[PDB]
């Protein structure tokens, strides 16, 4: 699926519009956040592991088999991190961190992960980027639904400094842990602002986004929601894109500093040709 | 960074 993606059931389908989208519009041109409502984010995943049951990253859906999320949920190497596809599965459909939403989530098996092959984790985890083939399809439904990939003109247009995407996931709310999906809404922020933040050499493959110290307004990713989906709802076409992956940060929520996300579109030849040989 | 679970029934895994 990949031709109604973008398009949540609950909202764009009926007309409705989520409580906070407005805010993203108006622009144009996790800790802080609040509780999600039921569909806002039926694309958002859970990158779950078997052994001790427990939570991992965020990921996102964008077709009936593939999954994306940031390279370093799967390979970490300064933490002894390696995961393969049977320590894994994927829980599509949530909304409750801890519960097993019967009739409503479905979980999935993968077939295979792809790192990317210049993916550096030794310094700075430029290109924290990697695929996950489902090993069956998902159906779609009112909580299950792929995000649309950006494409040359949707990223030229809506990467903007001061124009704002949504983060959203179950991670921590705190450098405890929240009951429901937490949703959160950030600024885009000027590359030389983000270099100036911190010691870590930032490439072209990622931006930063948060708040100011000045803006008085705060919101951050945290643990446990690396992996997850920064999107957009494109103003020409009303469809949601992912612009973004939760990559890193120095903290959360720190004052001065920013959260950093991986490019998608700078890496979408990697993503279209994994997809088109596998 | 960086990176209370009910169980899961035997409906996938």
């Amino acid at each position: 699926g990949g031709a109604d993606c973008g398009l949540r059931p609950l909202f764009e389908k009926k007309s409705l519009e989520d409580k906070t989208e407005r805010e993203l519009l108006e622009s144009y041109i996790i800790v802080e956040g609040s509780d999600a409502e039921i569909g806002m984010s039926p694309w958002q995943v859970m990158l779950f592991r078997k052994s001790p049951q427990e939570l991992l990253c965020g990921a996102s859906l964008i077709s009936d088999r593939w999954v994306l999320t940031a390279a370093h949920c799967l390979l970490y190497p300064p933490w002894d991190k390696n995961f393969t596809e049977n320590d894994l599965l994927v829980r599509i459909g949530k909304h409750s961190r801890t519960r097993y939403e019967r009739n409503i989530e479905k979980i999935s098996m993968l077939e295979k992960i792809y790192i990317h092959p210049r993916y550096n984790w030794r310094e700075n985890l430029d290109r924290d980027i990697a695929l996950m083939k489902l090993k069956k399809p998902v159906a779609f439904s009112d909580y299950i639904h792929p995000v649309c990939l950006p494409d040359r003109e949707t990223a030229a247009s809506l990467l903007q400094a001061g124009y704002k995407g949504r983060v959203t996931g179950w991670g921590n709310l705190k450098e405890g842990q929240p009951s429901v999906l937490q949703v959160v809404n950030l600024p885009i922020v000027e590359r030389p602002v983000c270099k100036d933040s911190t010691r870590i050499r930032i490439t072209d493959n990622m931006f930063c986004a948060g708040y100011k110290p000045d803006e008085g307004k705060r919101g951050d990713a945290c643990e446990g929601d690396s992996g997850g989906p920064f999107v957009m709802k494109s103003p020409f076409n009303n469809r949601w894109y992912q612009m973004g992956i939760v990559s890193w940060g120095e903290g959360c929520d720190r004052d001065g500093k920013y959260g950093f996300y991986t490019h998608v579109f700078r890496l979408k030849k990697w993503i279209q040709k994994v997809i088109d040989q596998f | 960074r960086x990176l209370d679970y009910e169980p899961i029934p035997e409906e996938a895994a």
